[PDB]
């Protein structure tokens, strides 16, 4: 969740 | 106050309203959820625009592996983009 | 609708309001916390009358061992009760 | 998380 939490934040 | 007490009436009288609209009467769909969040929840949480956040978040947001989205994982994720979002402002420009 | 525009504005106008009565202007403490529920989720989410719901959610909910509570972990975990105790209504009677 | 859910839903 985490991990991919930065990949759709920092893509956004 | 009485904000809260509006507040809750105000996420269930919507998510029930639309998630019925072609889906089931109280479960969400890929296409409900979409539709749901570009109604009131505009430039605040997006799925239209950003192709790979709706595969990506819809079909792992359904971490059980259910192409239907339930009301407590949609309230989940999606307001923590909210208020995330939110504290990042414009001050990020 | 516009139900949802609301919503959001219900939530965090009481959020920043009551959380900072006594404490820090943006940061909720064990205090704050239970002051702000019985305050207007009545009858929906318990703290003074469940002092064992009180401590253990409250300390455990600091899952970081903060004492105090930020707005991220008191959305997703307040906002479980909330529409979890809802669904079974009387009909557990 | 899931485990102690169980107390607070039982002990209500
Ligand atoms: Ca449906
Ligand atoms: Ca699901
Ligand atoms: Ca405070
Ligand atoms: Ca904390």
């Amino acid at each position: 969740k985490k991990a991919v939490w930065h990949k759709l934040l920092s893509k956004q | 106050g009485s904000e809260l007490e509006t507040a809750m009436e105000t996420l269930i009288n919507v998510f029930h309203a639309h998630s019925g609209k072609e889906g089931d009467k109280y479960k969400l769909s890929k296409k409900e959820l979409k539709d749901l969040l570009q109604t009131e929840l505009s430039s605040f949480l997006d799925v239209q625009k950003d192709a790979d956040a709706v595969d990506k978040i819809m079909k792992e947001l359904d971490e059980n592996g259910d192409g239907e989205v339930d009301f407590q994982e949609f309230v989940v994720l999606v307001a923590a983009l909210t208020v995330a979002c939110n504290n990042f402002f414009w001050e990020n420009s």
